[PDB]
This record gives structure tokens, sequence and C-alpha cells, in this order.
């Protein structure tokens, strides 16, 4: 009882710590599987904000009176 | 008559009227393909850290 009083820990304490860490890493595994799903479908489709390689910016494309009337 | 046009009178960009209004898209252009759905809004902090193999928080 002296050992259990000054040295060891409560089984309720250890038990709830295990419950809490299982909750944490369950959320981590769910988010990781969701991450790989999102990445593969976004590379397949292209709608999402990630894999947008830089295309043309239309700042220099201008409408103006040219020389040749066919432009 | 016909006073000869001096320089620079054959210049000086000029307004004039027509009968038709100016038409849209003389470039026979289709509509826009797609808009980009704007990913905006304020950001939360890092959910459970890096979510790597470890290095949590």
């Amino acid at each position: 009882r002296w050992i259990a009083r000054t040295f060891f820990d409560a089984p309720e304490k250890n038990y709830e710590r295990t419950m809490a860490i299982l909750q944490i890493e369950s959320e981590k595994a769910e988010l990781r599987l969701k991450e790989l799903e999102v990445r593969r479908l976004m590379r397949a489709k292209g709608d999402g904000p990630w894999f947008q390689y830089p295309t043309i910016d239309k700042a220099l494309i201008d409408h103006s009176p040219k020389a040749t009337p066919d432009n | 008559g016909w006073v000869r046009p001096d320089l620079g009178e054959l210049s000086k960009v000029t307004k004039v009227k027509t009968d038709r209004p100016l038409p849209e898209n003389p470039y026979h252009s289709r509509a826009r393909p797609e808009p980009n759905p704007e990913v905006e809004g304020d950001l939360k902090p890092a959910r459970h850290g890096s979510r790597l193999f470890f290095w949590t928080m």
C-alpha cells in the first residue's frame, strides 16, 4: 500500500490516458486517409487549389486600335 | 474653294455616328469555361500538429 501510495499511478489515470491517446490518433488516421483521398482526386480532376501550374496571366493582352484591320 | 488641309489636320482621332450599335463578341467567342472556386476564409491552427509519423504538437 505504501508503494501504491507514493510511487505508482491510478489505473483510472492510465486507463483514461489510453482512451485519450486513442481518440487523438484515431483523428490523425482519419485525417491522413482523407488527405490522400483529397490529393488523388484533386490531381485527377483539377478543381482544388493545389496543383495549379502557372498558366498565362492576361495583363499584357490588350485591346487597342491596331494597324491591320484584320487582327 | 476647298482650303487645303494643313498639318496636322489629317490626324486627330475622330468621333462619328452609325445606325447600328456596336455588337458584343465580334470574336465569335464562347462563354467562360469555369470559374475558380475561391478557397478563402480565416484559418484554424494546425489540427493535431503536422500529422506526420510523429512530431505531434
